[PDB]
C-alpha cells in the first residue's frame, strides 16, 4: 500500500457564482461569492466590500441562491453540490460569535437518470413555494418549501422536452410557472408550464410556444411591472409574454457571445449583459403606459458601457458599483458613471481581486538564488492571459505579467536568463483575406520578431476555405526576460500550426542550450491531426535561430529530455530521438501500444506515459538493446489530466472527474503478470481539475528547517486557480493522521451536514469508492482552529505505534505541535 | 494448410504490448509479420499442470471455431512458443489464441465518459449485439457472462461479442444441471440470483437489457456488491419477485430465503420516462422477471426499435477526437 | 478453414505404425485394445457415450499422425479420455482416470505409464492438441441414428429393435478405422441398413416416401449402397472373428 498527504497552498480563486441579498441581517446588503468549495460572505459599503465570514463546504458549489419565505426576517441560502448534496443555510451571530446553521439537508441523487448537457440548473419560485432542479434529461425535480421538509424530500415530474437549455420561474403568474428554452430536431423553442404541488405534475402553461433563435442561450425572468421573459441569443434578444413579442438584433452583440446577465433596476427596466470579449452592455426596457393605467413594454435597447474582465457572474450592488466575477481572469469592482470619460467609456475600475485563473502550465525556479523556489504560472485566457510569479513571504506574494493572449506552456532556460512561453491569440478572418487581431498582445508587442518559413507542409493541395468573421488561433513562442519579464522575442508558427509542447535542454554532445517546441498541423476537418513538426530553436543575442526541424505524422503532445536524448509523444507513438553531430534529430526507438500519449514523465531510465483513457504505463528504456520495454500498465480505466512520478515505485495521476489516484508496482515477482500489473493503492477526490504536476516547493529553505514527517514535494495547479501540494508519509504517521481524521470528523460540524468521508470518496459517474492512501491535510490543519474542549475530545484514547513508543497516548498540546509542523510545508 | 493449428510459432507476430490480464493468461496486442494485420494473442499456460489445458480456453476453442458471425469475435489461429526439440515432457511452452484486435471495449469508452451515444447509434449497437446473440442462441449456445467489458467495438461501429470462456450448450428437452451464478452481479439475471441452475438462454437477454439501459443513462443500472442487494435494486425498478408475475418463483431455491424489503411495484416506465417509447418497450420486455415471459433475441430483432434499423448505415459512434481531449 | 479427418482404406497401409514394421493385423489389434480400454475406463467412471466416443476418435486420429511403437497405446488412450471429458463437459480428474486404468490393467500393461502415470498422461496433452489440430468438436453416429429414427413411423417395437441393434453396431464400430473413413452420418445409415437386413425389415415403408426404396437418400445425399455394404462387411467381420454372434 502507499501513504500520501495532500494540502492546499492557495485556495480556489476563480469566481463560480455570485448573488446579492439580505443574508446576514434583514438590514444589510450582502454579496455572497462562491469559489469552488468556498463561500465568501461580504457586506456592501459605500467604498467597497467588508468581509464578514468565509466557510468551506465538503462539495463543489453547483447552485447558490438566496430567498426569503414568508415568516422569515431575512434571506435563507440554498446550496446544492455537484454530488447532489442539498441544504438550506442560515446566518446567526451572537455578539462576536458567527456561525452557519444547517436548517435542512439531504442528497437528491436519483438511482436512474441521464445528466444533462447544460449542467445542473437550480431556480426558486418568486413566492418561495418550491425549489426547481434540472438534474437529468427528461426530468424536473421539485423540492417543495414547506416547514416540515427538513430532509428536502422531493419528487420528479416527467418532462417531454428532453434537451432543455435554460429555465427560470416567471413573475406575475397565478400558479408557479416555469419558462424555458429547449432543443429538438426542429430547432429551439420557448415554452411554459405550470407546476402543481397538489397534483405533482405540470399543467398547461400561460402562453404558447414560440420558435426562437437557434443559439438561444439564456432565459431572463422579467419582474412584475412588465412580466414575461427575455431570451438572449448570439444575434438577437427577444421579449415574450402571451400575445406580446419584441425582437432587437443590434449588430454589436453578434461579435461576441453573451454569457451573463443581471437586473439593475428591481422593476426590470434595466439589465446588465456581458460577453466573452469582456464587453459590458446595458439592456433597457422602454416603458409605455396606456390610459388604461397598465404598463406595457414598448421597445428594447442595448447600450455599450465599456470593458470588464471576462465575467462568469455579474451582480449589481448599489449606486454605480458592480461586482464582476471572473473565472478566466481577475475579478473586479467597477463603477458605472452617467457621463462617459474622454475615451467614450462609462466603466472605470475600482478594485482588482487576484484570480490565478486557469493554470495551464507552471514551473518552479529559484530566480534570486535563494534556495527557496518561486512559482511562475501560465494563468488566464484570452485578454486575461498572464504570467504569475508566486513566492512565500503569512501570505503569498504574487506578481502579474499581462499578456492579453492565452499562455499555454512555460519552461525556464537559465543559460539565457529568460523563460520560453508558448501562447495563442485570436485573429478573425478579415476582408483582406488574411486575419486581424482584436487587440495587441504579447506576441505582437515583442521587441524582435520572427515567422516560420518552413516548407515541410507547403505542398498542401488540401483546400481549407475561409469565411469572413471566423476565428483562428495564432500560436507563438515568447522569449521573456527573467528579471524584467519583458517580451524580448516572438516567433509565430505556421498558419494552422498549434504549438503543444515545449522544453529547454541540451542534447547529446551539443554544448548549446535550445528551446524545442513540438507542434501539430490542425485543420477543422480532421478529428486527429496527421501532420506535425519538432522544431529546435536557439535563443542567442536577442534573436531566435532555427537550428533544425523534424517532420512527424501526428501531434507532438508532450516532450521531455531523456539522458541527452529527446523523448516525444506523437499521437499513439512514444518516440526517443538522438541528437546527431550534424544537429539533426534521429529516431532511435518507439512504442505503439498507446491510444493517445498525452503526458510524459521520466525518472532515470523509466518513463511514465499518461493515456487518454487507458491510464498510466511505466515504460523503461533498455540501453543494452536500444528500445523500450513495458514494465507495467494500470489496467483499470481512468481518463487523465496530468501525471507525475513520486518515486521509483509510486506514480500519481489526475482524473478528469476531479479525482486523484496513486499507482504502484505490485512488487511481487512470483508471476510476471503481477509485476506488469499496477495496483491503484491511492484514491482521493480532490475536487479540482489538475492541469500541471511539478516537483518543487515554495517554502524558504535556510538549511535550518526541521525535517518534517512528510517526504517529497509535488505542487499542482488547477483550473480554478487552486494550488495544492502532495507529499508522502511513513506508515506510522499515516495511521496516526488517519485515525485522527476519523476523530476530527466526529467532532467538526460540517456546513450542510455533509459527511467528509462521502466528499473525498472517489467518484466517477459509474464508480464510487471510499478514499484510500490519502490524508486530507486541510482537515488535519483544521485541528488548530477548533476550540479547546473539542481538541481534548479528539485526543481521547489516541495511541502511537511503530516507533520508540509502541503505545503512546496523545494530549491536545502534543498534536498542536505536530500539526504546526505540518503547516510548515507550505 | 490454414487448418493445421498449434504448429505455427508466435515468432510470426511482433508483440506490441499488453492489452489486458487473463483469467488463465495475459493478453498481448500484436502485428502479424507477414500481413501486417493487427491481432490479439491470448496466452494459454499449461505450466500449472493442475488440470492441464484450461477448460475455459477449451470452450473458446470449441465454440468459436463453430460460430461465424459479424457480431461474434473471430479466432484466426492457435500458435505456440518455440517448443523444446524432441522433448515434450520437458516442454512447458505455452499456447496462444490469435483473435482479431478490436480497437476499443465498451467499458473503457463509457467509463472515460468520452463516448456520446445518439439514438441511432444505440440502435446499431443493439441490433448487432442481438443478431450475434440470436445466431449463438439458435446454435443452442449460451454466453453466460455478458458484460460491458465483453462487448468489443471497432471505430467503424462494428460490435463483436467476446468472452466465451463460460459458455455452454443449452438443451430444451433435457434440463441438465449446469453451474450457477454465472454473470457478474451487476448484469446477473434475477433467476440466477435465486439459483435456478437450470437456466434458459434468457439469462443473456437480461444482461443485454441492462446494457440497453446503461447506454441511455451512461451509468450501470443495477450496481450492488451483494446478491440480496442486487435483488433489492432490481426489485425496486422491475418489481418484487412475486407469484403473480413469476408463477414458478416458489420453486426457486432462495425465494423464501432471499426477500426484498417490500413487495415493490414495477416502476420501469416511470424511472426510464426519458428513454424513447420504442426503446422503453424493449427494456420492459428484456427486463422481465419471469424467464418464461422474458422476450427472446429474435423478438428483440423484430422490433420497432430495431427491426427497421439498416445494418448498412453503420454510423460510427462519437468516439474521442483531439478537440474532445481539449 | 477446417481439416480433413477422413482417409481411404488403401491409405492405412502407410500409417507410421505400419512403416515401422508393424503388420496390419497388429495395428488393428492395438486399435481395438486402446479403444476398448478407453471405453472400459470411461464406463467405469460413469461417462456419457459421447465422451467415450470423442476420446476414441481422438485416439484413432492420433495414430494416423504418429507411430504405435514409439507412443504407448494405453497412455494415449487415457490422455484422450482425459481431454474428451473437458471437451464434452463431463470432466474427470487425471488421478481418477489413472486409478481406474490401474484397476483394469494388469502389471505389464500398466508398465507403459512408467514411474509417474499422471505425468506421462498430462505431458501428452500437448502433443494430442497439436496432433488433432485443435479441432475438438466431433459429431458421432449416435445423434444421427436418433435424428433419422425419429422420422420413421410404424410398429413401435420393430423400430426400437432396429435402433438398439444399430446402436450396438455403432459401439462396435468404434474399435475400427471406420471413424477415419466415413462421416458419422453415413455410419448411422449403414448401421440402420445392417440392422434392417438382419431383422428382415423394409425401412422404406416407415419413411415419408414409402416408395423411395433408397431411404438412406432422404437422410444422407450421395451415399451409394457400395459404401453401406463396405461398412457392413467391416462391422460383420468383427462378429465373425469374435465369439460374439449377431444379436437379433
Ligand atoms: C484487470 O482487468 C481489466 C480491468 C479493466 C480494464 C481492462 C482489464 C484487463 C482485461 N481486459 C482485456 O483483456 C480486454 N479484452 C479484450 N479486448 C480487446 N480489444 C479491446 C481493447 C481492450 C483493452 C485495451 C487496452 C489497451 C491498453 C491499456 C488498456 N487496455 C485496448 C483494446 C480484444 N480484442 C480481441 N480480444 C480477444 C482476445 C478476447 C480482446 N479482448
Amino acid at each position: 500500500m502507499s501513504y500520501n498527504y495532500v494540502v492546499t497552498a492557495q485556495k480556489p480563486t476563480a469566481v463560480n457564482g455570485c448573488v446579492t441579498g439580505h443574508f446576514t441581517s434583514a438590514e444589510d446588503l450582502n454579496l455572497l461569492i462562491a469559489k469552488n468549495t468556498r463561500l465568501e460572505i461580504y457586506v456592501v459599503t459605500a467604498e467597497g466590500l467588508r468581509p464578514v465570514k468565509e466557510v468551506g463546504m465538503y462539495g463543489k458549489i453547483a447552485v447558490m441562491e438566496l430567498f426569503r419565505p414568508k415568516g422569515e426576517s431575512k434571506d435563507l441560502l440554498f446550496i446544492l453540490t455537484a454530488k447532489y448534496n442539498a441544504c438550506i443555510l442560515e446566518y446567526k451571530q451572537s455578539g462576536e460569535s458567527i456561525d452557519i446553521i444547517t436548517r435542512a439537508h439531504g442528497n437528491v441523487q436519483d438511482r436512474i437518470g441521464r445528466p444533462s448537457e447544460t449542467g445542473i440548473i437550480g431556480i426558486i419560485d418568486p413566492e418561495c413555494r418550491m425549489i426547481g432542479l434540472r438534474l437529468y434529461d427528461g426530468l424536473f425535480k421539485v423540492i417543495p418549501l414547506d416547514r416540515d421538509n427538513k430532509e428536502l424530500k422531493a419528487f420528479n415530474i416527467r418532462l417531454e422536452e428532453l434537451h432543455v437549455i435554460d429555465v427560470k420561474f416567471l413573475y406575475g403568474c397565478q400558479a408557479p410557472t416555469i419558462c424555458f428554452v429547449y432543443q429538438d430536431p426542429q430547432g429551439r423553442h420557448v415554452k411554459t408550464y405550470e407546476v402543481s404541488l397538489r397534483e405533482k405534475e405540470f399543467n398547461k402553461g400561460p402562453w404558447k410556444q414560440e420558435n426562437v433563435e437557434a443559439e438561444a442561450s439564456m432565459v431572463i425572468a422579467v419582474p412584475e411591472p412588465f412580466g414575461g421573459a427575455i431570451i438572449i441569443g448570439q444575434e438577437s434578444i427577444t421579449y415574450h409574454n402571451g400575445d406580446k413579442y419584441l425582437a432587437i438584433a443590434p449588430p454589436i452583440i453578434k461579435q461576441s457571445t453573451i454569457v451573463c446577465h443581471n437586473r439593475v433596476d428591481p422593476n426590470g427596466s434595466r439589465y446588465l449583459l456581458g460577453d466573452m470579449e469582456g464587453r459590458l452592455f446595458m439592456l433597457l426596457l422602454e416603458k409605455e403606459e396606456q390610459m388604461d393605467g397598465t404598463v406595457t413594454l414598448k421597445d428594447l435597447r442595448v447600450e455599450l458601457l465599456g470593458e470588464t474582465s471576462i465575467a462568469e457572474c455579474l451582480t449589481y450592488l448599489d449606486n454605480g458599483v458592480v461586482f464582476v466575477g471572473s473565472r478566466l481572469g481577475d475579478s473586479q469592482l467597477v463603477k458605472l458613471n452617467v457621463d462617459s470619460n474622454e475615451q467614450g467609456s462609462y466603466v472605470v475600475a475600482m478594485e482588482t481581486f487576484t484570480n490565478l485563473g486557469p493554470i495551464v502550465d507552471m514551473c518552479v525556479v529559484d530566480l534570486e538564488r535563494q534556495g527557496q523556489g518561486q512559482l511562475v504560472t501560465c494563468s488566464g485566457a484570452f485578454k486575461e492571459g498572464s504570467l504569475r510569479i508566486i513566492r512565500n513571504g503569512q501570505k503569498l506574494h504574487i506578481r502579474t505579467v499581462p499578456l492579453y493572449e492565452s499562455p499555454r506552456k512555460i519552461c525556464y532556460q537559465e543559460v539565457s536568463q529568460c523563460f520560453g512561453v508558448l501562447s495563442s491569440r485570436i485573429e478573425v478572418q478579415d476582408t483582406s483575406g488574411g486575419t486581424t487581431a482584436l487587440r495587441p498582445s504579447a506576441s505582437t508587442q515583442a521587441l524582435s520578431s520572427s515567422v516560420s518559413s518552413s516548407k515541410l507542409f507547403s505542398s498542401s493541395t488540401a483546400p481549407h476555405e475561409t469565411s469572413f468573421g471566423e476565428e483562428v488561433e495564432v500560436h507563438n513562442l515568447l522569449i521573456i526576460d527573467q528579471h524584467t519579464f519583458e517580451v524580448l522575442h516572438a516567433h509565430q508558427f505556421l498558419q494552422n500550426e498549434y504549438a503543444l509542447s515545449l522544453v529547454s535542454c541540451k542534447l547529446g554532445k551539443d554544448p548549446n542550450t535550445y528551446f524545442i517546441v513540438g507542434t501539430a498541423m490542425v485543420y477543422p476537418e480532421e478529428a486527429e491531426p496527421k501532420q506535425g513538426r519538432i522544431v529546435v530553436f536557439q535563443y542567442s543575442d536577442g534573436k531566435l535561430q532555427t537550428v533544425a526541424e523534424k517532420e512527424v505524422k501526428g501531434a507532438v503532445y508532450s516532450m521531455v529530455e531523456f539522458n541527452g536524448k529527446l523523448l516525444a509523444s506523437i499521437n499513439s507513438t512514444v518516440r526517443l530521438y538522438e541528437w546527431t553531430t550534424e544537429k539533426e534529430l534521429r529516431t532511435e526507438c518507439n512504442h505503439y501500444n498507446n491510444i493517445m500519449a498525452l503526458y510524459l514523465k521520466t525518472k532515470g531510465d523509466f518513463i511514465l506515459v499518461g493515456d487518454l483513457m487507458r491510464s498510466v504505463l511505466l515504460l523503461a528504456y533498455k540501453p543494452m538493446e536500444g528500445n523500450f520495454e513495458e514494465i507495467a500498465r494500470d489496467f483499470n480505466p481512468n481518463w487523465m489530466s496530468a501525471v507525475e512520478i513520486l518515486d521509483d515505485d509510486n506514480f500519481l495521476g489526475a482524473e478528469n472527474a476531479f479525482n486523484l489516484f496513486v499507482c504502484q508496482k505490485d512488487s511481487a515477482a512470483t508471476t510476471d503478470e503481477e509485476r506488469q500489473h499496477l495496483q491503484e493503492v491511492g484514491l482521493f477526490h480532490l475536487g479540482e481539475f489538475v492541469n500541471v504536476f511539478c516537483h518543487g516547493s515554495l517554502v524558504m529553505q535556510n538549511l535550518g528547517e526541521t525535517s518534517t514527517p512528510t517526504q517529497g514535494s509535488v505542487l499542482f495547479g488547477t483550473v480554478n486557480g487552486m494550488i495544492g501540494l502532495v507529499t508522502s508519509l511513513s506508515e506510522s504517521w499515516y495511521n496516526l493522521l488517519l485515525d485522527m481524521q476519523n476523530r476530527l470528523n466526529k467532532v467538526i460540524k460540517s456546513v450542510g451536514k455533509i459527511e467528509h468521508s462521502f466528499w473525498r470518496s472517489f467518484h466517477t459517474e459509474r464508480k464510487t469508492e471510499p478514499a484510500t492512501g490519502f490524508i486530507d491535510g486541510d482537515l488535519i490543519e483544521s485541528f488548530l482552529d477548533i476550540s479547546r474542549p473539542k481538541m481534548q475530545e479528539v485526543v481521547a484514547n489516541l495511541q502511537y505505534d511503530d516507533g520508540s513508543g509502541m503505545k503512546r497516548e496523545a494530549t491536545a498540546d502534543d498534536l498542536i505541535k505536530v500539526v504546526e509542523e505540518l503547516t510548515r510545508i507550505h | 494448410t490454414e487448418s493445421d493449428w498449434g504448429k505455427r510459432c508466435v515468432d510470426k507476430f511482433d508483440i506490441i504490448g499488453i492489452i489486458g490480464e487473463g483469467t488463465y493468461g495475459q493478453v498481448y496486442k500484436a502485428k502479424d509479420k507477414d500481413t501486417g494485420e493487427l491481432v490479439a494473442l491470448k496466452k494459454v499456460r499449461l505450466d500449472n499442470e493442475k488440470e492441464g489445458f484450461p477448460i475455459t480456453a477449451i470452450r473458446e476453442i470449441k465454440i468459436l471455431r463453430q460460430l461465424i458471425h459479424r457480431s461474434v469475435v473471430n479466432m484466426k489461429e492457435i500458435v505456440t512458443d518455440k517448443q523444446d526439440a524432441l522433448d515434450f515432457k520437458k516442454d512447458k511452452g505455452a499456447f496462444y489464441l490469435v483473435f482479431e484486435y478490436m480497437d476499443h471495449d465498451l467499458m473503457g469508452l463509457l467509463e472515460s465518459g468520452l463516448v456520446h451515444f445518439s439514438e441511432d447509434h444505440i440502435k446499431s449497437f443493439m441490433k448487432q449485439l442481438m443478431e450475434g446473440l440470436e445466431y449463438c442462441h439458435k446454435k443452442n449456445f449460451l454466453h453466460r457472462d455478458i458484460k460491458c467489458s465483453n462487448i468489443l467495438l471497432n471505430n467503424s461501429g462494428q460490435i463483436k461479442l467476446a468472452d466465451f470462456g463460460l459458455a455452454r450448450l443449452y438443451n430444451s428437452e433435457e434440463s441438465r444441471p449446469y453451474t450457477n451464478k454465472v454473470i457478474t452481479l451487476w448484469y446477473r439475471p434475477p433467476e440466477l440470483l435465486l439459483g435456478e441452475e437450470r437456466y434458459t438462454p434468457a439469462i443473456d437477454v437480461w444482461s443485454c437489457g441492462c446494457i440497453l439501459g446503461e447506454l441511455f443513462t451512461k451509468k450501470p443500472i443495477f450496481q450492488a456488491n451483494l446478491e440480496l442487494a442486487q435483488l433489492e435494486l432490481i426489485s425496486r425498478l422491475c418489481g418484487s419477485p412475486c407469484p403473480a408475475v413469476w408463477p414458478d418463483v416458489i420453486r426457486l431455491p432462495y425465494f423464501n430465503t432471499m426477500k426484498p424489503k417490500k413487495q415493490y411495484r414495477r416502476r420501469l416506465r416511470e424511472e426510464f420516462s426519458f428513454i424513447p417509447s420504442a426503446a422503453l418497450d424493449l427494456l420492459d420486455h428484456m427486463l422481465t422477471l419471469d424467464p418464461s415471459k422474458r422476450c427472446t433475441a429474435e423478438q428483440t430483432l423484430q422490433s420497432d426499435f430495431l427491426k427497421d434499423v439498416e445494418l448498412s448505415k453503420m454510423a460510427p459512434p462519437d468516439l474521442p477526437h483531439w478537440q474532445d481531449c481539449h | 478453414t477446417k481439416p480433413c479427418w477422413y482417409w481411404d482404406k488403401k491409405d492405412l497401409a502407410h500409417t507410421p505404425s505400419q512403416l515401422e514394421g508393424l503388420d496390419p493385423a497388429t495395428e488393428a489389434r492395438y486399435r481395438r485394445e486402446g479403444a476398448r480400454f478407453i471405453f472400459d475406463v470411461g464406463t467405469r467412471l460413469g461417462l456419457h457415450y459421447d465422451t467415450l466416443a470423442t476420446g476414441i476418435i481422438y485416439f484413432h486420429r492420433f495414430y494416423m499422425f504418429h507411430s504405435f511403437k514409439q507412443f504407448p497405446r494405453y497412455v494415449t488412450g487415457a490422455c484422450c479420455l482425459f481431454l474428451a471429458g473437458k471437451v464434452e463437459e463431463t470432466p474427470k480428474k487425471c488421478k481418477d482416470i489413472i486409478k481406474t486404468a490401474r484397476s483394469l490393467l494388469n502389471d505389464v500393461q500398466f508398465g507403459q505409464f512408467g514411474d509417474d502415470p499422471k505425468e506421462e498422461v498430462m505431458v501428452l496433452e500437448r502433443i494430442l492438441l497439436q496432433t488433432i489440430k485443435f479441432d475438438l468438436q466431433v459429431e458421432h453416429p449416435y445423434q444421427f441414428l436418433l435424428k433419422y429414427a425419429k422420422q420413421l413411423k410404424g410398429d413401435k417395437n420393430k423400430i426400437q429393435k432396429l435402433v438398439q441393434m444399430a446402436w450396438t453396431f455403432v459401439n462396435d464400430s468404434l474399435c475400427t478405422t471406420l471413424s477415419l473413413q466415413w462421416e458419422p452420418e453415413i455410419i448411422a445409415v449403414a448401421v440402420m441398413y445392417l440392422a434392417g437386413r438382419l431383422c428382415k425389415f423394409e425401412i422404406q415403408e416407415w419413411t415419408s416416401k414409402p416408395m423411395y426404396r433408397r431411404w438412406w437418400e432422404q437422410f444422407v445425399q450421395d451415399v451409394p449402397v457400395d459404401v453401406l455394404e463396405d461398412i457392413c462387411h467391416q462391422i460383420l467381420d468383427l462378429y465373425s472373428q469374435g465369439k460374439q454372434q449377431m444379436p437379433h
